[PDB]
């Protein structure tokens, strides 16, 4: 568990999920 | 050095889709993380999704093939729109901060259980000023450093 690369992966994802 | 961590946070979105966890998103865990932020996307949709980044037609994305189109997004003119749009579906109760609860929740639909301890420290990488939740500045500054 690393809480920064976690943080931005979610963001990421829901950065593409939402385009 | 900033590709070696950036090629480490598209992991971590690949496998926040990979809801099953056997190394491959499929048109169904797309669309269940899609819905599970809110969205409605159509059959079509979704296949359309999957289909333009698919290189080797088995219907399924690996992380070469969503690695790829990382590869291809650049800075733009949307940029920064599209960072704002993540912040508001995160921000459930449209108060302008992300609470734990709310952090919590979103982890969840993508398919992670967070122990308090974990979302606590993800709550204090991004809470700038320290009053336990993420305003807008924390969050942009997330995708910046
Ligand atoms: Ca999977
Ligand atoms: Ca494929
Ligand atoms: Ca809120
Ligand atoms: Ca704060």
């Amino acid at each position: 568990f690393n809480a920064r690369r976690k943080l931005k992966g979610a963001i990421l994802t829901t950065m593409l999920a939402t385009r | 050095q900033l590709t070696e961590e950036q090629i480490a946070e598209f992991k971590e979105a690949f496998s926040l889709f990979d809801k099953d966890g056997d190394g491959t998103i499929t048109t169904k865990e797309l669309g269940t993380v899609m819905r599970s932020l809110g969205q409605n996307p159509t059959e079509a949709e979704l296949q359309d999704m999957i289909n333009e980044v698919d290189a080797d037609g088995n219907g399924t994305i690996d992380f070469p093939e969503f690695l790829t189109m990382m590869a291809r997004k650049m800075k733009d003119t949307d940029s920064e729109e599209e960072i704002r749009e993540a912040f508001r579906v995160f921000d459930k109760d449209g108060n302008g901060y992300i609470s734990a609860a709310e952090l919590r929740h979103v982890m969840t639909n993508l398919g992670e259980k967070l122990t308090d301890e974990e979302v606590d420290e993800m709550i204090r990488e991004a809470d700038i000023d320290g009053d336990g939740q993420v305003n807008y500045e924390g969050f942009v500054q997330m995708m910046t450093a």
